């Protein structure tokens, strides 16, 4: 399988300042495999970033993605207190052998 | 018997109703131009009966009177007791005059009053 | 407790699928595939999505690829044909060599631009003159004796020299009373029955582009690498890769090539490659190392499932005529044929890419020939000789898409190999048109009611 | 989408769960199944391939069955629960491609079944 | 809703609504073909139109009984609960034999007695 | 007085109305290309009369109010004291609004409420 | 002209002799005229009638 690491959790940022979350997950078959997720307290899970590179419609410019093989970084350019939310970091890879899905722990952000 | 009346020989029917690339050969441009032409003959007939306000009729009926210097044959010598084909060469020296009447105020003035009886 | 009658609906939405004559849609340089005399295309052309319907594509059956297939003959003959016929030419050629060596590496010539000799009749048919050009080795064959390559049994005809080769996007459009579906399912690849379908009257325009091995400045896969073909297991089948990201290839003809006009006739002027000014050189073309290092990564992947366990191999052509086993493109009228040997290059384990050392190398190079005297579609129109274009010739363009075939797939050692193969332009075309397909409008229609006319 | 079939289970029992594509037919999309106990990150079950592929996670372990029942309806089946086993459940969807690989990053998520054990 | 009712992907609409010199040249000639084609295909559909009487509509009614050997589905099972293609794929091969009699007596007899209607 | 009205110079009347093998010369070429674009220009307005339920008429009346923004003059300052050229250009960039409203609704709904008022 | 061109000989049964020639619209086209004794070639012209 393939284990998902999340650092650093529970973090917590004044409202205005930059947050940046660092993931690990050994055997990358390429950057095209990650995504990232939004889940506010209380409900789903919201589609955020689709690509390591590529964010999803509707999400605004903040939470750009970055990563090399097995190194991958979220990056909140703008910390409005509407984005405090849980962060999660997805890898698959859909496979006939070989599905290789994973989650993170998640990473708590707060915005006061 | 509307078919049937002028002449038992009305017998050609409507053979004109029952009527790959474009490429520019010897035969090719032959059958450009039939269809062309299809086209052509097609609408003239039917922008005359548009005209007249017979556009969608088999049978039109009209305001015009028959005048009677064209022929002064009644029903039953003309309708009846005759061919199509006679009786279109009896009167062809007034297709145009009877076809300017069928349009001029026929359908001119028709039109005209009853833009105004609308209004009400 | 009423009766049904018989009532005509005009504006049904059917149809039935229908092969028609399409039309074209889109300065005065005379292009020869997008003519002015192309309609002009609608600025808003609105798609129509379609509700909860399917339909059943299958691009290997798609008559859109094969009327494509006779227009682009048809464009490039008849553009050419109010033109210098080069008949003249063919007499003996008194050739010898010339002087490469004026540390180009990369770049040299080796043994070929001879210098050939002949007499040909002047435009006076009672004076005879001699004339000096020079030659690509391509162009020549032996009878030292030489003749123009493919004079017995054809008729080279010389390109007007001001008419345009440049692919513009061509849009094609249905007639009124016919419309275009088309497959917009992520899951379609080029087959079988597709749930995501709209329509409209013109497709997106196609740059007639006419390569070899590789496909240029096509369309790019929406998100992922699509792997296509009418049979995977069928070797004989072109397999038809088609990249989500293109490949940069740029290539250069270095070479100060300045022209000459030969009268050989009655306004009938024949143009000669001339000299060159300066140092001669070889003409190459450069890819990116990275670029091309993932996308074999990918591809690999992609191969590895249909042909799991397996090593993959990736091969050179089977050999055979520099006109079709190599890459091939034109770039203002400068045909190129490329060595692609270095592109595949070599086999590896897993889909992880291999054989290809880290080093200072950045740039992967094709070494290529130009030929002047060409045959699209081999034996289909007529051969045609392209005029020189002045010298320091750069172009550049995106790989969309590779053309590959099975070596046979009668390895019994686990393998299997694949080569930069393939057959007729069409599977150039059939790449880009792969989603849609003609249909015609039948929109009188009949159903039951409960009205009745007076 | 919409999830269906939550409430409590003994010890050991079991329970379906249906997820509905209220509008989003299931004919070229993947349906995978999740999992999100109280205070805890995602948890994958597994899911099924446009194609009719069905895949399972290690975190399962045999202990759930997916199965496409009709077309837009797809099931979750999970037994021999525990109390560990008590979570959100939840459906969503990822596209399906022409493709071998497929990144399979998730979309249109469904609010989520609440499984209690007890 | 006669529109919408026919099932829910009617969707196709009509793009067949929406729809310099005649130089014969390699694209011309194939643009020629396509003018001469629409106006053939729009005039087969007008000039049936017009031979049932329904010329100047969208929905024609008729004096034409549904018979039910064509199909024996009801109005809320033909009508509604299907979509068009797969309507007209289940009454396809009563094509030919519901255009008949939409002409046949619907039209004919239609005009002739109301000729003998209008001599009143 | 419906073609007087509107100006003193209505005089272009109806020429439109006035209006061998086909060999591909130089001047035959220019005689199809006339022929087809008469038949196109004739269906365009044709067809167009058809949509709105004009297709039979000179004057069509509609269901379609004035609205009043295109131009708010009366009845005696535009239809009278005015040329018909005048005219069309005061409105001319109402053309699309105007003809959408012709057929939506005004034919459309028309005929689906007939064809409910037909089942009685 | 040899050099540079292709003389061709006229056909020697076809006549040259200017014929008068008519300009006629397609059905659907019309011409106008400017009849105005003023005209010059340019500008407004107030006697105007058509043709076809
Ligand atoms: C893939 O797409 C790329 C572009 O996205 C395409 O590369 C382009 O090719 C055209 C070929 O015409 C290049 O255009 C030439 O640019 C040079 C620049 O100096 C001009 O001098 C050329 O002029 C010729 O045409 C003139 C017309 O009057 C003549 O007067 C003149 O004497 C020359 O004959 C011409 O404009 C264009 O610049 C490149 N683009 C880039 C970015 O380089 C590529 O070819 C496509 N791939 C394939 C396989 O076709
Ligand atoms: C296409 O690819 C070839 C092969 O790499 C490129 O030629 C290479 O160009 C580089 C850059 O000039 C040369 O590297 C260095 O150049 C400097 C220039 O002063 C020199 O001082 C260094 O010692 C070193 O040579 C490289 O050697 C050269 N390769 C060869 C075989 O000569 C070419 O430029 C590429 N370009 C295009 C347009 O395709
Ligand atoms: C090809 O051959 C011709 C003649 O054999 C070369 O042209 C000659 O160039 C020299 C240079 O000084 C002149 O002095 C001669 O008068 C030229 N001869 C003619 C007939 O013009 C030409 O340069 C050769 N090309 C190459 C690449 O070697
Ligand atoms: C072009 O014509 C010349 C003569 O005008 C040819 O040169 C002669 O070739 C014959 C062959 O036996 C020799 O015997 C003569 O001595 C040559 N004359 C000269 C002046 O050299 C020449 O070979 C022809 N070239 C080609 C390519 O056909
Ligand atoms: C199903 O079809 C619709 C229409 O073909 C697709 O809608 C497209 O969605 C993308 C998303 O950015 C837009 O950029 C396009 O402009 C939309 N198309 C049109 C015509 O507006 C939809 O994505 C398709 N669904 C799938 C799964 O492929
Ligand atoms: C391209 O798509 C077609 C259509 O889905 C695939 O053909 C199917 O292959 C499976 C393999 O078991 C069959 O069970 C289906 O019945 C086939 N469908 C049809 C309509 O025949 C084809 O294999 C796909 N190509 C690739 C490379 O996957
Ligand atoms: C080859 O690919 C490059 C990008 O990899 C294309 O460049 C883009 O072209 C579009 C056209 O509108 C621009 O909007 C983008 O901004 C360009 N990208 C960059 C990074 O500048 C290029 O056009 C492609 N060539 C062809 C023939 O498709
Ligand atoms: C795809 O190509 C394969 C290879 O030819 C076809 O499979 C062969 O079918 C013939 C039928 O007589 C068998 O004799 C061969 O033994 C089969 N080959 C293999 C490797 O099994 C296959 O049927 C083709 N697919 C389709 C849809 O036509
Ligand atoms: C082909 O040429 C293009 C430009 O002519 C190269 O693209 C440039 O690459 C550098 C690399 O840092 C960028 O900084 C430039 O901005 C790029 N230019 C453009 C216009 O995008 C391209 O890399 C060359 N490719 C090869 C294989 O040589
Ligand atoms: C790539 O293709 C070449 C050409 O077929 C392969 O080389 C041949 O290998 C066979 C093996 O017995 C020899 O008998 C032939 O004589 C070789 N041909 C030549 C020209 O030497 C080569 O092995 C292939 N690459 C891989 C990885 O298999
Ligand atoms: C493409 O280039 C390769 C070299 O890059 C040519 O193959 C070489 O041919 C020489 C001839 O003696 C051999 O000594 C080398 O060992 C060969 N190298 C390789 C990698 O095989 C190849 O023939 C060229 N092909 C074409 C079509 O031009
Ligand atoms: C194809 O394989 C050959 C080796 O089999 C590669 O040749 C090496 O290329 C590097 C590049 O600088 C040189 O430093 C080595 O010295 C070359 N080795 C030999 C034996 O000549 C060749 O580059 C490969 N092609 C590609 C695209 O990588
Ligand atoms: C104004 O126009 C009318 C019509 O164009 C002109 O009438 C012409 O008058 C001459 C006088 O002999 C007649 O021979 C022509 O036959 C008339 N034309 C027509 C069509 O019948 C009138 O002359 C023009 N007025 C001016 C001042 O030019
Ligand atoms: C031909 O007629 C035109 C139109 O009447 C004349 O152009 C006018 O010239 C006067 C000279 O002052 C200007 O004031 C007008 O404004 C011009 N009219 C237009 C419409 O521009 C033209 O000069 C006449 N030619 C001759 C030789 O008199
Ligand atoms: C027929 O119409 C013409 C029109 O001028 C009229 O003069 C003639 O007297 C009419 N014939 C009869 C018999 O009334
Ligand atoms: C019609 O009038 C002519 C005038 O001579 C006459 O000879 C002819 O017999 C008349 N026909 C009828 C049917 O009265
Ligand atoms: C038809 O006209 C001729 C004229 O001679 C007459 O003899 C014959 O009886 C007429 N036929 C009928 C059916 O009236
Ligand atoms: C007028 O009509 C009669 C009908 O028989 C015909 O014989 C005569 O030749 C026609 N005259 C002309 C000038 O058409
Ligand atoms: C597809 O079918 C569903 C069934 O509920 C329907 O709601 C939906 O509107 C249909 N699609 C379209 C485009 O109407
Ligand atoms: C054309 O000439 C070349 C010269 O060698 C020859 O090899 C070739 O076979 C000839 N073509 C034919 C069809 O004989
Ligand atoms: C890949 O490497 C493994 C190492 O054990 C080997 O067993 C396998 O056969 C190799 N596969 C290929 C395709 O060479
Ligand atoms: C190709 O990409 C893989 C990805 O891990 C890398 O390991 C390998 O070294 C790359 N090869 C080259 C030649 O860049
Ligand atoms: C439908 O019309 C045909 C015409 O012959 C008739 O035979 C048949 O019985 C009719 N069907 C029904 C169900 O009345
Ligand atoms: C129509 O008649 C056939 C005859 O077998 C019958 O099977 C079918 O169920 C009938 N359909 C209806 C709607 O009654
Ligand atoms: C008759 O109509 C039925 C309707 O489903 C169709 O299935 C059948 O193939 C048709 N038969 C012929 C001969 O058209
Ligand atoms: C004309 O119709 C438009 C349609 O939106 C409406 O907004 C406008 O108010 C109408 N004009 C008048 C004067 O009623
Ligand atoms: C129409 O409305 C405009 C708005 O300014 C006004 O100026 C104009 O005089 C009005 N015309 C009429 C006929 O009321
Ligand atoms: C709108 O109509 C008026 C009427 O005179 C016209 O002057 C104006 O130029 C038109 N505007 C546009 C954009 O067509
Ligand atoms: C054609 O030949 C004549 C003969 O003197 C010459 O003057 C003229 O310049 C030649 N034409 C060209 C374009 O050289």
């Amino acid at each position: 399988d393939i284990v998902m690491t999340q650092t650093p959790a529970s973090v917590s940022e004044p409202v205005g300042g930059t947050v940046t979350i660092n993931c690990q997950a050994s055997q990358s078959r390429g950057n095209n495999y990650l995504s990232w997720y939004q889940q506010k307290p209380g409900q789903s899970p919201s589609l955020l970033i689709y690509r390591t590179s590529t964010l999803a419609s509707g999400v605004p410019s903040r939470f750009k993605g970055s990563g090399s093989g097995t190194q991958f970084t979220l990056t909140i350019s703008d910390l409005e207190c509407a984005d405090a939310a849980t962060y999660y970091c997805l890898y698959g890879y859909y496979s006939s052998r070989n599905p290789d899905f994973a989650f993170g722990g998640g990473t708590e952000v707060v915005v006061k | 018997a509307a078919g049937s009346t002028m002449g038992a020989a009305s017998m050609a029917l409507t053979v004109q109703a029952r009527l790959h690339m474009l490429q520019l050969t010897v035969w090719g441009i032959k059958q450009l131009q039939a269809r062309v032409l299809a086209v052509e003959r097609y609408l003239r007939d039917q922008q005359l009966l548009g005209i007249w306000g017979c556009s969608g009729k088999i049978i039109c009926c009209t305001n015009v009177p028959w005048n009677d210097s064209w022929s002064n044959k009644t029903i039953n010598e003309i309708w009846d007791n005759m061919t199509w084909m006679q009786w279109e060469k009896e009167i062809d020296n007034y297709t145009q005059h009877i076809y300017t009447l069928l349009e001029v105020s026929q359908i001119q003035q028709e039109k005209n009053e009853q833009e105004l009886l609308e209004l009400d | 407790a009423a009766k049904k009658w018989v009532t005509v609906y005009y504006g049904v939405p059917v149809w039935k699928e229908a092969t028609t004559t399409l039309f074209c849609a889109s300065t005065e340089v005379h292009n020869v595939w997008a003519t002015h005399a192309c309609v002009p295309t609608d600025p808003n052309p609105q798609e129509i999505v379609l509700g909860n319907v399917t339909e059943n594509f299958n691009m290997w059956k798609n008559n859109m690829v094969e009327q494509m297939h006779e227009d682009i003959i048809s464009l490039w003959d008849q553009s050419l044909k109010p033109c210098v016929k080069l008949t003249p030419l063919c007499v003996t050629l008194n050739c010898n060599n010339v002087n490469t060596n004026n540390s180009d590496w990369e770049k040299m010539e080796t043994g070929e631009m001879k210098n050939c000799s002949f007499n040909v009749t002047t435009s006076i048919r009672d004076k005879i003159k001699k004339e000096y050009a020079l030659f690509y080795k391509l162009d020549v064959v032996p009878l030292t004796n030489y003749r123009l390559i493919n004079c017995n049994t054809s008729v080279i005809t010389q390109a007007c020299p001001k008419v345009s080769f440049e692919p513009i996007p061509i849009h094609y459009c249905a007639p009124a009373g016919f419309a275009i579906l088309k497959c917009n399912s992520k899951t379609f690849n080029g087959s079988g029955p597709c749930t995501n379908v709209s329509t409209v009257q013109c497709t997106h325009g196609i740059r007639p582009v006419v390569s070899t091995q590789l496909l240029l400045n096509g369309s790019l896969a929406e998100e992922e690498i699509v792997i296509r073909s009418e049979n995977i297991t069928d070797n004989a089948k072109t397999i038809i890769v088609q990249l989500n990201e293109a490949v940069e290839i740029n290539c250069t003809r270095p070479n100060n090539n300045t022209r000459k006009s030969i009268h050989i006739g009655p306004g009938r002027a024949f143009y000669a490659t001339g000299d060159i000014i300066g140092n001669i050189r070889q003409a190459h073309c450069n890819i990116s190392k990275a670029r091309w290092n993932e996308t074999l990564g990918q591809i690999v992947a992609k191969l590895e499932e249909q042909f799991p366990n397996k090593t993959i191999i990736f091969n050179h052509s089977s050999g055979g005529d520099p006109e079709i086993v190599t890459h091939s493109f034109n770039c203002g009228g400068e045909f190129f044929y490329c060595n692609t040997t270095p592109l595949f290059n070599s086999t590896w384990n897993n889909t992880r890419t291999d054989d290809y050392p880290t080093g200072g190398e950045q740039n992967i190079t094709l070494q290529c020939r130009i030929k002047q005297i060409i045959n699209m579609w081999q034996g289909v129109g007529k051969a045609m000789y392209a005029p020189p274009i002045r010298g320091q010739i750069r172009c550049s363009s995106n790989i969309t898409g590779l053309l590959l075939t099975r070596d046979g797939g009668r390895d019994q050692n686990g393998t299997e190999t694949f080569r930069p193969g393939g057959g007729n332009m069409r599977d150039n075309w059939r790449s880009e048109l792969y989603k849609y397909k003609v249909v015609k409008i039948e929109p009188l229609g009949i159903a039951p009611t409960a009205c009745k006319r007076r | 989408l919409e999830e269906s079939g939550g409430g409590l289970v003994q010890p050991e029992g079991s329970l379906t769960l249906t997820c509905k594509a209220s509008g989003f037919d299931f004919s070229d999309y993947h349906v995978q199944w999740v999992r999100q106990s109280p205070g805890k990150g995602l948890e994958f079950i597994g899911g099924i391939a446009y194609t009719g592929n069905i895949y399972y996670a290690s975190w399962a372990k045999g202990r759930f069955t997916i199965s496409k029942t009709s077309s837009t309806t797809v099931t979750l089946q999970m037994t021999t629960l525990t109390a560990a086993d008590t979570a959100t459940y939840f459906c969503a969807r990822a596209y399906g491609y022409a493709s071998a690989p497929y990144a399979q990053y998730f979309n249109l998520w469904g609010p989520g079944t609440l499984v209690t054990v007890s």
